[PDB]
């Protein structure tokens, strides 16, 4: 069973931090690729980071880069999204995403439906 | 949800079974020994790259659907082409052979069945019924007999069709993602399917429903076959794996995978017996692994593209396999 | 020739010395006997007595100076300096050939020799390449596309040009390598098989410049399309290039058979019959010339826009493109002996070729490097 | 003896008369061009230009996932991505479906062909705030024209930097990681069928003379 | 095509050398 | 939804025995299986 359970989140002050973190069961996670997608309330599926096996092309979308970094434990087994400088309009539903493709570069994992290898996600928002 | 507790339960029921499984029941099973797989026929002809293939009842004509709009009707005995049927979409995801022989199915990605009358009155081939309803493209279809036929959509469905009124007589739905398999037991009342989701499910007919799931697998399921015996099933995925479960145990059972193989399974069947599987991967190749001490034994190596497909005769006499090359061998 | 005019001569010349012996009254009479040596033709002497005898012009070797008078001593009988041949031939035989021409007796015969010993060599190594390429080529699953037919059927044309010229070479030799010595004529079993020799290679040659026109048009015609091909044309450029030698190579030799006849058709006396055969390769390396540069200048702009750098890489694909069209030659023909220099380059060159193409287009490439990994793996 | 020879020989002559037609239609086949298109992330139109059949081949009635049935179109001259460059978010969503396709291991010896679209519309998009180009790439704000190429006259230079800096980003990300015969065509346009079927078939020329090349080992 | 020239003139080497020898055996015998 | 729920009843299957049957079955096909003992051109049709 392929399975992403996603912790942390919340509500965070803006210009605050915060931490996410995802934990891979049901496959071995040091054979692919890791990504974050977010949703704003009303709008569609976006896609944030993306992190190679064990780090060797970690890119950012554009909205969000020097803001925010992502890291991977295979030993542990854990997915880790640092978010700093927090600004309203980054408030979303974060989902960490496993395109399926082990040993390649190419995967497509955006789609809004029932994506198999997409966790449930985890709430961020940002008060006044 | 209320499901997690039924979840945790369900992994129970499975792990208190979970003893004694076959991996060490079979020490004691000699060997099969290293198979000499030679390819006695070349079939070339196709012009784009073979995608998929069925074998007929009679074990002498094979049916292999290409990429060219083309769905040739080979007699292996003899290699020649008895039938040539234009198909209107050039995209042909797969052609199934039905038992009678009479009619041939094609499924594209023009989300469009199509059933062709071979041997009808008239000398000269067409369709008989054109099935249509599903929304994304048809990966899968098999007859189960002249009357309906299974096949399995890109839509996470599965249709029943009866092909003399054209109408979804069943619907099977519950997968997530697309539906890439699909296979039907000797019993023809019972099937699973295998989708885009690492998860096969087994669907009966007459029912409509999801009557078993099965999850094992890591990636997208690219192949399932039933067990001879009908009382279990192998899946290829793309976790470069083979996995053969079990309907009766409903849970895995053993799994064919190496350290050096970095390619998805494309096709899986196996033998007459059972006692082999063959699987064709991306690496060009075709691998027969023992299907009771999963160590393999054995490599297909004929093509210099990967295999699309992978058949083998109701009486086990031969074993046919497409690659994208356009050439489809068999192999004895 | 010089062989058939030398014996000619001396057949008309022989019979005239004859006739004037026989118009002389016997030179028994306490005279100097003439010996019928079939050479010297010196008329009854007195006895002991130094005749002025005069080489006769009948040599081929006397052309520039067709006179030589020498004194001649015999004996009373007529025993001059002989014994069994001839000790001295009397006293003359200053009439040969001079040493002022003995430059190119044994001297340049050596160079002759490494010339034949360097292209032989350079043409078996040819043919064992090109019979490697048809065994992991021709045999095997890549035989049907219109591009690798025509590559081995191409190589097959150098292996026939190239046995053809090995054959005709010992042939050649094994017509003077047997002097009879004291010698009648050749064999006349052994002209035939040196003429259908001759006429053999030069099939091969045109052949296989005819196949250089071929891959030249097939390549510029694939490059202009603007798709795949529609039609093979394998039937056409199979006849256009099989068929046309034949419609130069069997006039050839039936001219030189009905005009100018000669103990073997490798000799070349008139340009008449030898601009005729040569014509077909002149034209066939102009037009793969001229293809050539045009191929060059879609090159260029392929590398001069599109792609990330790259002078390396055009160089590269001049020099792995100049062996399959066969241009090097108009280089030559536009060209520090000019001479022996030159002849070795072109020789070299010209023996390598088929070498050079059969390594170049058949084990270097890719389509056949991963195939001949695979097979390896397998076996 | 006979008995079984008369149905062999009229499997043969069976065999002889599709064998013909197979011939018959491969020449048509290898002489048409098949193209894909697919926009940001009817079925077929035939036309033809300079008496070359092209198959434009247009999906959008299967799903929105497309890891399973993007690998069929791999034997496809030319694949067409058509992208809008007005956006919510739509462009990086492109972009990031062009490196999974550029990437892929099927996909990676298919030419692909760029068309930024919804270009006019740029203009105005870049001034409404609703989606600003320099919000979301904030690269772009340091970012100028990056070389002396002459952009289309009666334009404003910041709608020019704007198309280029979209241009230059999709080829760096299809220049990364170049192994095949895959090559990026990009082009700019604002509405399709419109003196675009001449830039397709340039570039599909260009691409089946590289292929040849290719074969030759020429380039 | 100077490979025809070459085995022409290798021919006419060839029979000048043969011419020599015929004139050898005859003005020695 | 239901059809998590109908699978969570359906009978318990003993894995040891049900690999034991398998297994038994495939020996007693095996001899039926013309491809794992290679047979003779003379009954093969493909040569």
């Amino acid at each position: 069973q392929v399975q992403l359970q996603e912790s942390g989140g919340g509500l965070v002050q803006p210009g605050g931090s915060l931490r996410l973190s995802c934990a891979a069961s049901g496959f071995t996670f040091s054979n692919y690729k890791m990504n974050w997608v977010r949703q704003a309330p009303g709008k569609g599926l976006e896609w944030v980071s993306d992190i190679s096996q064990s780090g060797a092309s970690i890119s950012y979308t554009g909205s969000v880069k020097g803001r925010f970094t992502i890291s991977r434990d295979n030993a542990k087994n854990t997915l880790y999204l640092q978010m700093n400088s927090l600004k309203p309009e980054d408030t979303a539903v974060y989902y960490c995403a496993r395109c399926p493709a082990p040993f390649t570069r190419d995967c497509f994992d955006v789609t809004s439906t029932t994506y198999a290898y997409r966790g449930q996600g985890t709430q961020v928002t940002v008060s006044s | 949800q209320e499901a997690e507790q039924l979840k945790n339960q369900i992994r129970d029921a499975r792990k208190a079974c979970a003893d004694a499984t076959l991996s060490q029941i079979t020490n004691n099973i000699d060997p099969v020994g290293r198979i000499q797989m030679r390819t006695r026929r070349t079939l070339r002809g196709h012009l784009a790259k073979i995608y998929a293939m069925h074998w007929g009842t009679d074990s002498r004509l094979l049916v292999s659907a290409s990429q060219d709009g083309k769905l040739i009707i080979w007699d292996s005995y003899t290699t020649n082409k008895v039938h040539a049927i234009p198909l209107r979409s050039s995209w042909v995801m797969t052609c199934a052979y039905a038992p009678s022989g009479n009619y041939v199915a094609c499924g594209g990605l023009d989300n469009i069945c199509s059933i062709y009358n071979l041997k009808t009155r008239e000398g000269n081939v067409r369709v008989s019924r054109e099935l249509a309803g599903h929304t994304g493209y048809l990966s899968c279809c098999r007859f189960l007999d002249d009357n309906q036929i299974v096949t399995s959509s890109g839509d996470t469905t599965c249709a029943l069709w009866d092909i003399e009124t054209g109408q979804q007589t069943t619907t099977f739905t519950g997968h997530t993602g697309d539906v890439m398999s699909l296979s039907l037991a000797p019993d023809t009342r019972l099937f699973v399917s295998g989708a885009c989701d690492a998860s096969a499910k087994l669907w009966d007919v007459r029912e409509g429903m999801c009557r078993q799931t099965f999850t094992g697998h890591e990636s997208d399921i690219n192949a399932i076959c039933f067990f001879p015996n009908g009382n279990a099933f192998a899946t290829g995925s793309d976790d470069a794996t083979c996995r053969l479960f079990d309907l009766r145990a409903d849970q895995e059972l053993m799994t064919y995978s190496h350290d050096n193989i970095i390619c998805g399974i494309t096709s899986v069947s196996f033998s007459k017996s059972g006692r082999l599987l063959l699987a064709g991967y991306d690496d060009f190749n075709c691998n027969v692994w023992d299907a009771l001490k999963a160590d393999r034994a054995g490599v297909l190596a004929g093509h210099d593209n990967r295999v699309s497909c992978l058949g083998v005769t109701d009486d086990g006499m031969a074993v046919a396999t497409g690659s994208w090359d356009s050439f489809l061998k068999i192999w004895n | 020739q010089v062989m058939d005019f030398l014996f000619e001569k001396w057949k008309l010349y022989g019979d005239q010395c004859h006739h004037n012996l026989s118009l002389l009254p016997p030179p028994t009479e306490l005279v100097c006997n003439r010996t019928f040596d079939k050479y010297s033709c010196w008329p009854d002497t007195p006895a002991n007595t130094t005749a002025n005898i005069s080489c006769p012009w009948y040599l081929p070797w006397h052309h520039k100076v067709q006179h030589r008078f020498v004194f001649k001593r015999c004996g009373p009988d007529g025993q001059w300096v002989r014994g069994p041949r001839g000790q001295p031939w009397r006293d003359a035989s200053q009439c040969q050939m001079d040493g002022e021409e003995i430059e190119v007796q044994k001297e340049v015969a050596k160079m002759y020799s490494s010339f034949q010993v360097m292209y032989t060599v350079g043409y078996s190594l040819s043919l064992g390449a090109l019979l490697l390429a048809l065994a992991i080529l021709g045999g095997l699953s890549k035989l049907h596309c219109t591009r690798n037919a025509i590559h081995a059927n191409l190589f097959a044309s150098f292996v026939l040009k190239a046995s053809s010229v090995l054959v005709i070479d010992g042939l050649l030799r094994t017509r003077y390598s047997q002097k009879i010595g004291d010698d009648t004529w050749l064999s006349d079993g052994a002209v035939a098989g040196c003429r259908v020799a001759a006429v053999f290679m030069q099939y091969g040659i045109v052949a296989n410049y005819c196949w250089l026109l071929v891959e030249g048009l097939y390549l510029h015609n694939l490059l202009g399309l603007a798709t795949l091909p529609e039609r093979s044309f394998f039937s056409l450029y199979l006849g256009i290039g099989w068929g046309a030698p034949m419609l130069f190579v069997v006039p050839w030799a039936v001219v030189k058979c009905l005009f100018e006849n000669v103990q073997c058709w490798t000799s070349n006396d008139n340009m008449g019959f030898w601009w005729i055969l040569r014509f077909p390769v002149f034209l066939a390396i102009l037009i793969n010339f001229f293809i050539f540069v045009r191929i060059v200048q879609l090159l260029v702009a392929k590398l001069r826009a599109r792609q990330m750098h790259y002078k390396f890489r055009l160089a590269k694909s001049t020099l792995t493109l100049i062996p399959l069209l066969g241009v090097h030659e108009v280089v030559f023909a536009f060209v520090g002996t000019l001479r022996s220099a030159k002849l070795f380059f072109d020789l070299f060159l010209s023996s390598f070729q088929g070498l050079l193409v059969a390594v170049l287009y058949c084990f270097l490439n890719k389509e056949v490097q991963s195939e001949l990994r695979r097979r390896w793996h397998r076996w | 003896t006979e008995d079984q020879r008369n149905e062999e020989k009229a499997q043969r002559e069976a065999n002889k008369k599709i064998e013909k037609q197979l011939q018959k239609d491969k020449q048509v086949y290898r002489a048409t061009h098949r193209l894909l298109l697919l926009g940001a992330g009817i079925f077929e139109t035939k036309f033809q230009v300079d008496k070359v059949n092209f198959h434009m081949f247009d999906v959008g009635a299967q799903r929105d996932e497309r890891r399973k049935w993007i690998q069929c179109f791999n034997d496809v001259t030319a694949i067409i991505f058509v992208v809008a460059s007005s956006s919510t978010n739509r462009l990086q969503a492109a972009l990031k479906l062009f490196d999974s396709i550029w990437n892929n291991k099927w996909l990676r010896d298919t030419s692909v062909i760029l068309f930024l679209n919804k270009q006019d519309l740029l203009a105005e998009k870049v001034l409404a705030g609703k989606s600003k180009i320099e919000d979301y790439f904030p690269e772009f704000a340091r970012y100028t024209t990056p070389e002396d190429a002459t952009p289309e006259p009666g334009e404003d230079p910041r709608v020019t930097r704007a198309k280029y800096f979209i241009r230059d980003e999709f080829l760096r990300i299809s220049t990364a990681s170049g192994d095949g015969r895959h090559y990026c065509y990009p082009h700019f346009t604002c509405a399709v069928d419109t003196e675009n079927i001449r830039r397709v078939f340039n570039d599909c020329r260009d691409i089946i003379q590289r292929m040849h090349l290719r074969q030759y080992e020429l380039l | 095509h100077s490979q025809g020239t070459f085995t022409s003139d290798y021919s006419k080497y060839l029979d000048e050398q043969a011419a020599k020898e015929f004139i050898a055996w005859l003005m020695n015998t | 939804v239901e059809q998590l729920k109908m699978e969570a009843n359906i009978d318990r299957i003993k894995v040891s025995k049900a690999a034991a049957d398998l297994m038994a079955y495939c020996e007693a096909h095996a001899k039926e299986d013309p491809l794992l003992t290679p047979v003779p051109a003379s009954e093969n049709p493909f040569r």
